[PDB]
């Protein structure tokens, strides 16, 4: 037969759905939650976000979220309850140098699969376009693993090319809707 | 099992 070499599409370890946030006040935020299309190859992912628009170019209010198929990008998800986020937060002038960047950086460490045995623990990230500064998160299954968050916020940071200086923190969903640091690197 | 390098797939952006 043929070698597949030349005509498969290269496969990820996970499906990908990407879901988009349109701020509007009229309707509650679950009802602005919507989906925009799945992959589960690498060639998909380039025909997806290449022909959408880059995190700097959207309204303020606006929300890209890349979660693993059947997890939804809410902290009542079944994958979502027990954990928490890795939060990197960026200001007014890292929009224009750092956003789009640190975005398909954090993009390619979901779909790569960079942590290791500790991609298991990985449920999605999201990136939120606000006026007063931007924010990007990877969020994670249980808060409770202290060496699988541990290895990923780490990783996270030497893969975004972060200074030692600039220190990071992961806080639990349970504690943002009720922030302290449950750990930092 | 499925792992990529960042520089493996940013080859196949275009
Ligand atoms: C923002 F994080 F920017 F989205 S927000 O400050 O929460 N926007 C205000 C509004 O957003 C609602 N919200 C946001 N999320 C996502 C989330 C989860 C964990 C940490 C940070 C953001 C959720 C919700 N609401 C619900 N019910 N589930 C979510 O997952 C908040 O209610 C807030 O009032």
């Amino acid at each position: 037969v043929a070698n597949p070499e030349h005509y498969i599409k290269h496969p990820l370890q996970n499906r990908w759905a990407l879901w988009f946030f349109k701020n509007d006040k009229s309707k509650t935020w679950q009802a602005n939650l919507r989906l925009i299309s799945k992959f589960d190859t690498v060639e998909d992912f380039w025909a997806l976000y290449n022909h959408i628009q880059l995190s700097s170019n959207l309204m303020p209010g606006c929300d890209y979220s890349l979660f693993k198929d059947g997890i939804e990008p809410m902290w009542e998800d079944e994958k979502n309850k027990r954990g928490g986020r890795w939060l990197i937060t960026l200001n007014k002038q890292q929009r224009r140098s750092d956003l789009d960047r640190f975005w398909l950086e954090t993009l390619l460490c979901l779909i790569g699969e960079s942590f290791d045995d500790y991609s298991d623990d990985v449920c999605g990230a999201v990136v939120n376009v606000r006026a007063k500064g931007d924010k990007i998160a990877i969020w994670t299954t249980e808060c409770e693993n202290r060496e699988a968050v541990t290895h990923i916020g780490r990783v996270y940071k030497e893969r975004l090319g972060l200074p030692p200086k600039i220190v990071i923190g992961y806080q639990s969903h349970a504690d943002t809707a009720t922030t302290k640091n449950r750990f930092v690197v | 099992k499925k792992r990529y390098d960042r520089e493996f797939l940013l080859g196949f952006q275009f």
